[PDB]
RNA sequence: UAGGGACGGUCGGGGGCAUCAGUAUUCAAUUGUCAGAGGUGAAAUUCUUGGAUUUAUUGAAGACUAACUACUGCGAAAGCAUUUGCCAAGGACGUUUUCAUUAAUCAAGAACGAAAGUUAGGGGAUCGAAGAUGAUCAGAUACCGUCGUAGUCUUAA
């Protein structure tokens, strides 16, 4: 393959928005011993791509990123995401930054990249929330990042909080605690009362999860509750198809008993 | 020992250099003095050694700062007595855009000022919509209700529907 | 030879406060809020709960020792009504009247400096 | 839109205070071009130093001309240069803080710019076809 | 005294990123003091002797840029007001600089955004984010393929 700082330069003719290819030219030459041209590669691959497009020079930019983060300095990281930032929206460069510093494992470096994504990113929207309950999460402390959901859920609207909490319940089913994602799966069927978005939520995250009298027992009482017959028949044929997963067949016919019980008013 | 002082438009100093002889006269009866400057343009008010109401040196500088404001002499010297203060409502942080901003505060005005003579009967008050501010000179009621009524102005409701419901609770509280 | 505390009188609507501290303002003595001297509930603002407030926290600046005062008046500011109430007057002339010696006039109400609405 | 340009004079002469040779002008003129200086810029500080009013009045011809002539031509002609490099400038800038959609609508008016004097100079065949703006 | 381009000193609350400041508001901590304090035309829900309200010292949060602010400025319009720096850009003027008709108007198409979802009853046929399922890559909930909830449909606020 092209992995030198002549044969890449010969061969590179055909394509030379070769991104990928760009990429595992500068990590060759890397592992190869050459970081000094390794990083010119880094640097004029984003060059030798398209002005118009963007998403090459932001490869560019993660991959001049990985080189830094794997065998460089935090210097050229943050010249990288600058690069980033002179290759793309600033918001994404600066979680490009964080994505780099969790791969390069420093505990710190991420949480200072989750606070400033938290502040300003955590006021505008809720990624920086996401990014900051990905942190907490993989740094194991449930609490401080239902907290920070919380506070960056807080600085941003509250509309789009709903499907937050919901995705928090999910992630704590996921690998956090169950009955925490029980709670935030209550709480947020309760901030939508009218809308079984959270409830069906909840029966996929519990049975995702492998909580099948979770489950299956209150996506029955969905289908029975204040429900029409399609939004009865969904939640008991999944509930039905939860507990024949579990292995109980008198209650997946239960199911289709409380469906046709809720359906014929 | 107390002094305020406010500082006036250039315009103003043909009609304040009319009126300042009453305005001395109206203070003097408080027993509290007052200068205005003609070369920096300001109306400074200061408590002397004969005052015995300490109080009157703020009624004083909302004084001087309606003559600042321009409320006619007469209209201002309501001040001086006690059931009647000031209210500065700021309009101009409401909406975004001049066209809708100019629009509902013509409609804070009214036609042929309809609205702002009948909101000045009903609420007992002296109200000047001016640039991007209502003052208003009432009593605390009047000053209650006509905050309450721009403050709902700038946003979309129209306020006949206030001068409606203060004719309905005038007459209303009338039984 | 005189002792000054510090008025911190608030004459907001709805309500009159006389709260006179020491001259820092850490220790406070004898508040004497409006709606507390009488109460129609409705006459809680009104100049005559002012000056019950006012002479009664004269009584007790006279019994600690204060004979005179650093008054600083102080509407509901924010981004509301900035102008005081009935009481504001009031309860700096019963403080006057009833002995106590006045200095220093001045507003400290909370002007928003560009505050939040939108 | 404004009134503002130059006011060529009426003479079509010599200004009759300029004593200095009416060759050594061409020899300062491909002195500062093959030093590297865009024609513009060769007019003004011939007209600011070596003090002439405009090189086509006291030489024989204009001095793109000249440098023609003298085998010293541009590429590309010079205003469609100055164009194509605000674009790439802008173009730099945009593909840098995406969220300046101002630059974006004024990249749109420079490339539609770029076009009309691009066929301008295509139908004359200065440059010549295929070229088709990088 | 058509058009385009260069230059020069600039001009502007034009834009993007970064930085800095401001005092409110809200919350929390620490005191001091005690019985009430919101709010209203009155009231009430609410807050309250593990001390509210007020006062003082802080800290944190998300906004926002008071006056100055104008029949003023800038932007193609929607619109744009804290400082500083960077990135490009734009306009008027000055010009004895350059090119030499390079021009004017509007049928498709787009980036923009002022430009939207306030609470409730109801039908869900389709689609369907949220949730889950198999391979790609040191790393892939997108890619490819489906089950599937609100919503997508309607009516008043």
């Amino acid at each position: 393959a092209p992995e030198s700082v002549a044969d890449f330069e010969r061969l590179l003719i055909g394509n030379p928005n070769s991104s990928v290819v760009w990429m595992n030219y500068m990590a060759f030459q890397l592992q190869l011993s050459e970081i000094e041209k390794a990083r010119e590669l880094a640097e004029r691959a984003l060059k030798t791509i398209n002005f118009r497009e963007e998403a090459e020079k932001l490869n560019i930019w993660i991959a001049m990123l990985n080189l830094e983060n794997t065998f460089g300095t935090e210097e050229t990281l943050e010249e990288v995401f600058s690069r980033a930032c002179q290759y793309m929206d600033s918001y994404t460069i600066h979680t490009k930054l964080l994505g780099i510093y969790e791969i390069s494992e420093k505990f710190d470096k991420a949480a200072e990249l989750f606070k400033a994504t938290a502040k300003k990113f955590g006021g505008e929207k809720v990624s920086i929330w996401v990014s900051w309950g990905d942190f907490l999460i993989s740094h194991n402390e449930e609490q401080e990042a239902r907290t920070i959901l919380g506070n960056a859920l807080k600085a941003l609207p509250k509309r789009n909080h709903i499907e937050v909490v919901r995705k928090f319940a999910q992630l704590e089913f996921a690998k956090g605690d169950p009955e925490r994602g029980r709670s935030l799966f209550e709480g947020l069927v309760a901030d939508a009362p009218k809308r079984i978005d959270l409830w069906n939520v909840y029966v996929d995250q519990e049975v995702k999860a492998k909580d099948k009298k979770k489950v299956e027992d209150l996506f029955e009482r969905i289908i029975t509750k204040k429900i029409t017959r399609k939004q009865a028949k969904f939640f008991f044929n999944k509930w039905l198809q939860f507990e024949e997963s579990e292995g109980d067949e008198k209650t997946i016919e239960y199911v289709k008993a409380k469906a046709t019980e809720y359906v014929a008013s | 020992e107390s002094s305020f002082m406010t500082l006036f438009p250039k315009y103003r100093e043909s009609y304040l250099k009319t009126i300042w002889n009453d305005v001395t006269r109206a203070l003097d009866k408080h027993n509290i003095a007052c200068v205005l400057d003609l070369v920096e343009g300001s109306m400074t008010v200061k408590t002397t050694r004969k005052t015995y109401d300490p109080a009157i040196i703020l009624k004083a500088r909302d004084l001087i700062k309606l003559l600042a404001r321009s409320v006619p002499f007469p209209q201002a010297v309501k001040i001086l007595q006690d059931d009647m203060a000031c209210d500065v409502i700021k309009i101009g942080n409401f909406v975004t855009n001049k066209e809708r901003f100019v629009k509902r505060r013509q409609r804070l005005v009214g036609p042929n000022g309809n609205t702002l003579k009948a909101l000045e009967l009903l609420t007992k008050c002296y109200i000047l919509v001016q640039g991007n501010t209502v003052s208003a000179m009432g009593p605390f009621k009047g000053l209650k209700e006509v905050r309450r009524v721009v403050e709902d102005c700038m946003k979309n409701i129209h306020p006949i529907y206030h001068i409606k419901e203060l004719m309905i609770k005038r007459e209303l509280a009338k039984r | 030879s005189q002792v000054f505390g510090v008025a911190r009188i608030y004459a907001s609507f709805n309500d009159t406060f006389v709260h006179v501290t020491d001259l820092s303002g850490k220790e406070t003595i004898a508040r004497v809020t409006g709606g507390m001297k009488v109460k129609a509930d409705r006459d809680e603002s009104s100049p005559y709960a002012a000056m019950l407030a006012a002479q009664d926290v004269a009584a007790k600046c006279k019994e600690v020792g204060i004979t005179a005062v650093h008054v600083k008046i102080r509407a509901t500011g924010g981004t509301r009504t900035k102008t005081p109430g009935p009481g504001g007057q009031a309860a700096l002339r019963a403080l006057a009247r009833s002995g106590l010696r006045i200095g220093r006039i001045e507003d400290v109400t909370p002007v928003p400096s560009d505050s939040t609405r939108k | 839109k404004g009134i503002s340009s130059s006011a060529i004079p009426y003479s079509r002469n010599a200004p009759a205070w300029f004593k200095l040779s009416s060759e050594s002008v061409i020899e300062q003129i491909v002195k500062y071009a093959r030093k590297g200086l865009t024609p513009s810029q060769i007019g003004v500080l011939l007209r600011d130093a070596h003090g002439v009013t405009q090189a086509r009045v006291i030489t024989g011809n204009k001095i793109m001309r000249i440098l023609k002539s003298n085998g010293l031509a541009p590429e590309i002609p010079e205003d469609l240069y100055y164009l194509i490099k605000k674009a790439v400038s802008v173009r730099k800038h945009l593909e840098r803080n995406r969220k300046d959609k101002d630059a974006k609508f004024r990249l749109i008016l420079i490339e539609s710019r770029i076009h009309r004097l691009a066929r301008y100079y295509r139908t004359v065949a200065v440059l010549p076809p295929n070229w088709k703006y990088e």
